């Protein structure tokens, strides 16, 4: 009484709605520090003439 | 913040001669360094 387990369980089924179906969410967070930046995007190259 | 390490291996008190030290590894550590010590194999 007046004491309930704070973590509740998702119940996902293949017969649920669009707002109740499980969604895999990944949050990409970017930080810039005084440390040297090293996470670069792909670098496009052109053929040599 | 860059850690540069140069090295040179030469087969032979310090010998009297000239030998430049080529760069070996650039380590992007970005920390502070003030003291050091070596390690020996016993």
């Amino acid at each position: 009484f007046n004491c309930y387990f704070p973590l509740r369980s998702y119940s996902f089924r293949p017969t649920y709605g669009v707002g109740h179906q499980p969604y895999r969410v990944v949050v990409l967070s970017f930080e810039l520090l005084h440390a040297p930046a090293t996470v670069c995007g792909p670098k496009k190259s052109t053929n040599l003439v | 913040g860059y850690f540069k390490i140069y090295s040179k291996h030469t087969p032979i008190d310090l010998p009297q001669g000239f030998s430049a030290l080529e760069p070996l590894v650039d380590l992007p550590i970005g920390i502070n360094i003030t003291r050091f010590q070596t390690l020996l194999a016993l």
